[PDB]
């Protein structure tokens, strides 16, 4: 038994003019599986004619590329779409650069009536999804949570076997029993218990942190992530002004996600992340309970030889990749596609990130290639185990074929732990900050203490109506509501009190991070292996006054987390009355609060908090259209961006560690959901 | 930082007519490595001669013997020796034969005598144990912990070399820097604060647990099952009324060791004991820090291979050895070494657990045989990994920890070896019909309720006498023995009390057993019954008395009956001797694991355990059981009712059973080697 999640949404007043889109979009998104002729959209996809509108649309090239390209025909509907099968993904951009050079509003929603009335669905979702995200004239919109936009990749085999059925049988047809198979009829809908996945699917006791890496937030980040900064798409077109930051973009984010997975391994007592030989066989057995249009995923056993007859290409591929970035390493200094490089300068981080993605940026300097590979792609492929062949009609689904069931497989994390290995090699050429950058003259922290820290599950629930195929009927008048109700991890709130003395009074920056105590065999970690374990989780700035200060920072006000999304009934409630879910426009590529911290235990887990004060600095004035995500000029991570050699030059008297520990309240685990249970 | 440890000593009467005995055994036993001319033994030695002797030895033939290999002769001095080698096997077994047929105590101190001044002092300080232990005019007297006598097998290289160069240097040159390296020189002695191996010995975040398994009282218990019963020795004269149920022991003791081991893979979140597959590479690690005369112990390289040339023949003894235990399972009833088998029966366990320990008693009914081969050995060499030549060549060994009974526990390759051992036992066990509701269910009798006071663990410091490592010198030898004090941090757990509530009907007596078993396996998901009867340990089994009505019994942890206290240091052995009293643990319960390892630890701060609490009728023992009265409570088989597999767990939900769910957690520092001078 878990408490029952209810909290009121914080949402702002939205602007009345954009009221119209927003309806249409949503409009857009309802049952996208299935195609509805009785629908407005219907005519006008039937009716409408992209070459006719060709002075529609700003860019020429655009719509004839895309036009030759249909003139040779799309893929069919009803089947699975991949951005890594090559065709797919080359339509898809096709298809998404006609949505994002569209002259004005009206072209793009007949464009999206166009491709959802003819193209393949899941073709048409993607693209409509990141052009929304991306769309000047749709900034400002809310969009459904990714989890109930694909509710087939957030949940196990059980709990749609179990909506397929309710669904088929319209109804229970002796309801006084599906109670005890976690099914409950009330309020015009059904709700479904569903559990985490067991030892069956993880070995080697993974299985102890299911409940974590799948998440359906923990994949909804990466997605997000994946959808704002695309590698097929260029810095200019994505990112704006902060294109030559894209490298270390690349970097924070999977550093950060690695030290995460690795708090909780240790939270769980698993040990550190396993290296892995291509020439060797990879150690970790998984066997997904998904499936996608009833077509299973592939399946990977304990000890899987990588090598086989049918990939030696491709790990030819892998190797010679890996071995020139070394080659370069020893070189320093080098020209490498039409561009200079000096790994001396810390600005080289972007190419080198570039390098690891295979992004487009890499080839901006060269003449257009036909010749197109991808280190991440072949990694991919190699890892997903699915057998090998040169249909192109043809294909198994792995965990690894999409950004929304990536971090469910342990091979994510290794692959992305050796990549950052050699970046972190790479880092080994950089400066190490002097304490002339680090000291903070005038400022010492003379106190940190924080409350309490408390962990528990509690029971969440999102809509999964749109994993389901509805009846004429249900289309015309309305479809029933198949509710899953899941627990997940959370947090109670907590405050972090600082007590800083500064006889001169002036502007600072505060970070705030957690990390490790203990390694997996139970000694301390010095700082010096540590750097790249710690979480940022707080970045704010502050004016410091003669004397003595005290700042007080609220969990529910830490720079790089948000809040829960919410359903799309109460989207459409507050929208009724002019507002939005502010954290779903603002703030929503961040991770949830819920997640701040791992796991605790009934005695207690040992972590850390690291609280740096330094001095602040404005950010540029270029960087004035992104001075949301920013707040000074320094590097992400900083001052663990890069290696710490000498822990003693890097200890100031503005830099404070403390001990903490985290309890957790209730049952210690999440698997407690029968109906004798309840 | 860690608080010293402080208790009392349990300490009985000595009889006046064994204080001559004890004085000369611990005589005796006194720098053991060493022979001083100047004392008593060693002119008895070597003016002492066997053969004129030979009518004060009841057996002739054992006489005849051992003139014959003394005449082949012995090892030299100043070298391993091991049990496991065959030759030193030989001669160490006759020595021991000619010790125990002595037919006084007079005899047997000359030829002890004779032993040390001319033979090797590894086999005769192993032989005069033996001895001790099982001669009859010796019953009584207390001898000193094996870490003690050994101090070598229970300690890392370098605390060992500390103590040389303390020893080479007879001091300190600089004193005050001497606490800064773990050394302090205080009442007229030298205590050395030690730790536990590292990540560099165990791999697989094992050493989590080192605390444990190098525990001297883990090894030392180990060391005393070997002694009290020997694989070479006849089941007669090591137990004479209850001989027909030493495979059944042989099953009970590493069920338990295994058993207790699990428990703390789980405290550490370790997960299962893994298996391995003899024809495949060995994935499990070893190097031990630990050396015998200089001489490193063999190190094992991870991913070694097993099944090379060299060693291809004993690999197929090996697996020649299980599969005839397969074959074994399909016949059923058959007839082995001349011995007629039913494995219907729960009796046939005597000859499994013979069959699986190649002890004599196996080979009781065929005629003498000159070619013999013990599974144990084999594997114990093949997974020690020591040089083929080390085993081809007689005159040079490298050790392995594999080789000692003191050291065997150290290495995670033995608990994996008798996890396959003790699963092809349980594979045999799957034959027993399951115990039925009438033998199980005690009409009349319900408990009501179980209560248990808090379940605490911490560690302490632990202090003890290390001076038998070192060479003494002449002048030392005459005046006094250097005191050298290994101080070292060790589990302990505070006393806790269990209160068992019984309504009864009628008035009678009734045998109570208490075990503790885990709730959660490795994979966080609970354990079912009928996987987890061979998981749960044996804690309290006593009788009872119960009057009509209700009825409360409170027993103390201190009273459990498989558990003794620690064992005192030599000093305090003089000092209880000097007033004629000696420790009745060491005297009669040493066979019993310490109390201070009953809970384990856990790296949370907090785990989850249950308590089983059963209730059944009273039998008295058979009378021909009446000198092991101490040893047995009752007649039923050891482990009872967990000692067949449970197939239906509701037969189990009885008026006279209780399980309880209980959680251990952890006062102070979580681990052990917070003990530098600057953190103390
Ligand atoms: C059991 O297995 C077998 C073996 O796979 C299956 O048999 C296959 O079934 C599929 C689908 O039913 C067949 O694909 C379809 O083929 C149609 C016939 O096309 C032929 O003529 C055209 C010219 O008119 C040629 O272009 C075709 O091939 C040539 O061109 C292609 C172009 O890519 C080249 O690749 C070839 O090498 C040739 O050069 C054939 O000669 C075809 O009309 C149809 O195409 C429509 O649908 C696709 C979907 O992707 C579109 O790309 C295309 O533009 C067409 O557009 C239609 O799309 C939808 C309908 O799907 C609607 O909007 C409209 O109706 C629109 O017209 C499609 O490609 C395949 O040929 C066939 N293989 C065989 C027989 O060997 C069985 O189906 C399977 N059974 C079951 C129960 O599973
Ligand atoms: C470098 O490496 C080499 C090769 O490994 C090594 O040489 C070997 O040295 C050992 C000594 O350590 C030798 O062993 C001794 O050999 C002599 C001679 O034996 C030959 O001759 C006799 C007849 O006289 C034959 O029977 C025999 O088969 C040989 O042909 C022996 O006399 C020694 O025996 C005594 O010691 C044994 C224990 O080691 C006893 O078992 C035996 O009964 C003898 O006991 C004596 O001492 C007792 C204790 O004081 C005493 O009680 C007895 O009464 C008696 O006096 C011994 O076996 C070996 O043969 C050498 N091998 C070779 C090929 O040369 C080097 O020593 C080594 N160097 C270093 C520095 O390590
Ligand atoms: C760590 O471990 C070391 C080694 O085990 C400990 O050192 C030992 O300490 C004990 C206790 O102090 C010693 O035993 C005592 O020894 C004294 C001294 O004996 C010497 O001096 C005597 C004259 O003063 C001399 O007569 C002795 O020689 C006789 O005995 C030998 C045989 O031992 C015999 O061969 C000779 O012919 C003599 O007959 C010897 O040279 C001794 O006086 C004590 O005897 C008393 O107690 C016994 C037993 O109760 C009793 O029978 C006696 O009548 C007398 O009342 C006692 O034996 C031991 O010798 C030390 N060992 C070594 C190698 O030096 C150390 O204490 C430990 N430290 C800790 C635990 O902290
Ligand atoms: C779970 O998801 C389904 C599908 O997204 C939800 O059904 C949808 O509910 C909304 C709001 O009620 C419907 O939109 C509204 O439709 C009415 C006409 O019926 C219109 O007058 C309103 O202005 C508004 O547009 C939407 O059509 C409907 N979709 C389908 C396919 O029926 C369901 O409510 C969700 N349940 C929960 C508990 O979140
Ligand atoms: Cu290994």
């Amino acid at each position: 038994g878990y408490p029952l999640f209810n909290n009121n949404v914080k949402t702002k007043t939205l602007d009345p003019n954009l009221v119209n889109i927003q309806k249409k979009v949503l409009l857009l998104l309802e049952n996208w599986k299935q195609v509805d002729p009785d629908d407005e959209y219907y005519k006008i996809g039937k009716e409408y004619n992209i070459e006719a509108n060709i002075e529609s649309y700003t860019n020429r090239e655009v719509v004839t590329e895309f036009l030759s390209l249909y003139k040779t025909g799309f893929t069919a509907k009803n089947q699975i779409f991949s951005i890594y099968y090559e065709n797919q993904a080359l339509e898809v951009r096709a298809l998404y650069r006609l949505f994002y050079y569209a002259k004005d509003f009206e072209t793009f929603y007949k464009t999206a009536a166009f491709a959802r009335v003819w193209l393949n669905e899941g073709q048409f979702i993607y693209a409509f999804y990141i052009a929304v995200i991306h769309r000047a004239d749709t900034r400002g919109i809310v969009l459904p949570a990714p989890y109930e936009i694909w509710p087939e990749y957030f949940v196990n085999s059980d709990v749609l076997a179990k909506i397929n059925r309710i669904q088929m049988q319209k109804g229970l047809i002796l309801p006084e029993t599906a109670q005890y198979y976690g099914v409950l009829a009330k309020d015009n809908a059904y709700y479904f218990y569903a559990n985490y996945s067991g030892p069956w699917t993880y070995e080697n006791n993974e299985n102890l942190l299911s409940y974590f890496i799948e998440d359906v937030a923990w994949n909804s980040y990466y997605y997000y992530f994946h959808s704002k900064l695309q590698f097929w798409e260029k810095g200019e077109n994505a990112i704006g002004p902060f294109k030559e930051r894209r490298g270390e973009i690349y970097y924070f984010i999977y550093q950060q996600i690695l030290a995460r997975y690795y708090l909780e391994r240790l939270s769980n007592g698993l040990g550190e992340i396993p290296r892995f030989n291509w020439n060797d066989r990879l150690q970790a057995g998984y066997y997904p309970l998904l499936t996608t249009h009833q077509i299973p995923f592939a399946q990977r056993n304990g000890d899987y030889y990588l090598a086989n007859d049918d990939n030696i290409e491709d790990i030819q591929f892998v190797d010679s990749y890996e071995k020139t970035f070394l080659q370069f390493l020893q070189k320093g200094q080098f020209k490498a596609y039409k561009q200079e490089v000096d790994l001396y300068n810390s600005k080289s981080v972007n190419f080198v990130g570039n390098y690891w993605q295979a992004n487009v940026d890499l080839y901006e300097k060269v003449p257009q290639r036909n010749y197109l590979r991808s280190y991440e792609d072949a990694a991919r492929r190699i890892l997903g185990a699915a057998p090998r062949n040169s249909y192109e009609n043809l294909n198994v689904p792995t965990a690894l074929d999409f950004y929304q069931t990536s971090l469910r497989d342990p091979a994510f994390y290794q692959l992305y732990a050796k990549i950052l290995d050699f970046i972190n090699q790479y880092k080994e050429y950089l400066e190490p900050y002097t304490q002339d950058v680090l000291h903070f003259v005038g400022v010492k922290i003379n106190d940190v203490k924080v409350d309490k820290l408390v962990t528990y599950f509690e029971y969440f629930d999102w809509n999964a109506t749109n994993a389901v195929y509805l009846s004429e009927q249900q289309l015309d008048t309305g479809s029933p509501s198949y509710i899953v109700r899941q627990p997940r991890l959370n947090n109670q709130p907590f405050t972090v009190t600082i007590d800083i003395k500064s006889d001169v009074e002036s502007e600072a920056v505060i970070k705030i991070f957690i990390g490790p105590k203990y390694d997996g065999n139970g000694y301390p970690i010095d700082l010096e292996n540590n750097w790249v374990n710690l979480v940022e989780i707080d970045w704010f700035t502050h004016k410091l006054t003669s004397g003595q200060n005290k700042i007080e920072r609220k969990s529910e006000n830490f720079f790089w987390f948000k809040e829960d999304s919410v359903s799309v009934s109460k989207i459409y409630e507050l929208l009724n009355n002019g507002q939005v879910p502010r954290y779903m426009i603002e703030k929503f590529l961040l991770l949830p609060r819920r997640l701040l911290l791992p796991r605790g235990t009934e005695g207690g887990v040992p972590f850390q908090f690291f609280v740096f004060v330094y001095p602040y600095q404005a950010p540029y004035k270029e960087w004035e259209p992104m001075k949301e995500f920013v707040v000074d000029n320094k590097p992400f991570g900083y001052p663990f961006d890069r290696p710490v050699t000498e822990s003693y030059y890097f200890t100031q008297p503005n830099m404070y560690f403390k001990d903490v520990y985290i309890y957790q309240e209730g049952e210690e685990y999440p698997y407690y959901t029968s109906y004798w249970s309840q | 930082g860690y608080p010293q440890y402080h208790y009392d000593v349990e300490t009985r009467k000595l009889d006046p007519s064994l204080l001559n005995i004890q004085t000369k055994v611990l005589s005796l036993l006194e720098n053991w490595k060493q022979v001083n001319p100047d004392d008593e033994y060693y002119k008895i030695g070597k003016e002492y001669n066997v053969e004129a002797n030979m009518e004060s030895y009841t057996n002739r033939e054992v006489v005849t013997e051992f003139l014959s290999l003394y005449k082949a002769g012995f090892i030299p001095k100043n070298e391993v020796f091991s049990i496991f080698y065959e030759n030193q096997a030989l001669e160490v077994i006759a020595l021991y034969r000619l010790f125990y047929y002595a037919k006084d105590f007079e005899t047997f101190y000359k030829t002890a005598a004779f032993a040390r001044v001319w033979l090797n002092e590894g086999q005769f300080v192993y032989a005069f144990y033996l001895a001790v232990i099982h001669r009859a005019d010796t019953r009584g007297i207390v001898l000193p912990a094996p870490y003690e006598i050994w101090p070598e097998y229970f300690m890392n290289s370098d605390v060992l070399s500390k103590i040389y160069r303390i020893q080479m240097q007879k001091g300190l040159i600089i004193p005050e820097q001497g606490p800064y390296y773990g050394i302090l020189s205080k009442d007229n002695a030298y205590y050395f604060y030690a730790n536990y191996s590292g990540p560099l010995t165990y791999e697989d975040n094992e050493n989590l647990l080192s605390y444990f398994i190098e525990d001297i009282g883990w090894n030392s218990y180990y060391y005393y099952f070997h002694n009290r019963f020997p694989f070479w020795e006849n089941g007669e004269q090591l137990i004479g009324p209850l001989k027909e149920r030493r495979g059944e022991i042989y099953y009970y003791v590493y069920q338990k060791i295994l058993a207790r081991y699990y428990l703390e893979r789980l405290a550490n979140g370790l997960g299962e004991i893994p298996r391995f597959n003899w024809l495949d590479k060995y994935q499990t690690s070893y190097y031990p820090l630990l050396s015998s005369y200089q001489l490193p112990f063999a190190q094992r390289n991870d991913d070694y291979y097993l099944a090379s040339g060299d060693n291809i023949n004993d690999i197929q003894f090996i697996d020649t050895y299980e599969k005839t235990f397969l074959q074994l399972l399909q016949k059923g009833q058959f007839k082995a070494y001349k011995q007629e088998v039913d494995l219907y029966n729960s009796k046939s366990i005597n000859f499994v657990g013979n069959y699986w320990q190649s002890n004599a008693d196996l080979y009781e009914k065929v005629p003498k045989r000159n070619y013999w081969r013990s599974y144990e050995a084999t594997a114990r060499r093949v997974l020690g990994a020591a040089p083929r030549s080390s085993i081809n060549y007689e005159n040079m060994n490298i050790p392995t920890a594999l080789d000692f009974y003191q050291t065997s526990l150290r290495d995670p390759a033995f608990y994996q070896l008798y996890a396959k051992i003790l699963d092809y036992i349980n594979e045999y066990k799957e034959y027993l019909e399951p115990y039925s509701q009438d033998v199980l269910h005690y009409v009349g009798v319900k408990i009501n309720d179980v209560k248990v006071d808090k379940l605490v663990t911490y560690f302490e410091y632990f202090d003890w006498n290390a001076t038998n490592a070192v060479y003494l010198s002449e002048q030392q030898l005459d005046t006094v023995s250097p005191s050298y004090i290994v101080r070292q941090p060790r589990l302990n757990n505070k006393p806790f009390t269990v209160n068992i509530d019984i309504k009864s009907d009628v008035e009678s007596e009734v045998v109570v057993k208490i075990f503790l078993g885990p709730k959660y396996d490795g994979n966080g998901l609970p354990i079912s019954l009928e996987d987890n009867w061979i998981n749960f340990i044996e804690l309290d089994w006593f009788t009872h008395k119960l009057t009509s009505g209700q009825n409360k019994i409170a027993r103390k942890s201190e009273e459990f009956f498989f558990f003794k206290d620690d064992s005192v240091s030599l000093f305090k052995i003089y000092e209880l001797l000097s007033n004629g009293q000696v420790p009745s643990y060491m005297v009669d319960r040493y066979i019993y694991l310490p109390r201070r390892l009953i809970l384990p630890r856990g790296t949370q701060r907090g785990f989850p355990l249950q308590l089983f609490v059963v209730v059944y009728p009273y039998q008295a023992p058979v009378k021909e059981w009446e000198s092991m009265r101490q040893y047995i409570v009752d007649n039923k088989p050891f482990g009872y009712p967990f000692d067949r597999p449970v197939t239906l767990p509701y037969y189990f939900n009885q008026p006279n059973m209780y399980f309880k769910d209980v959680y251990v957690y952890q006062e102070g520092e979580q681990y052990p080697y917070y003990n530098s001078y600057w953190s103390q």
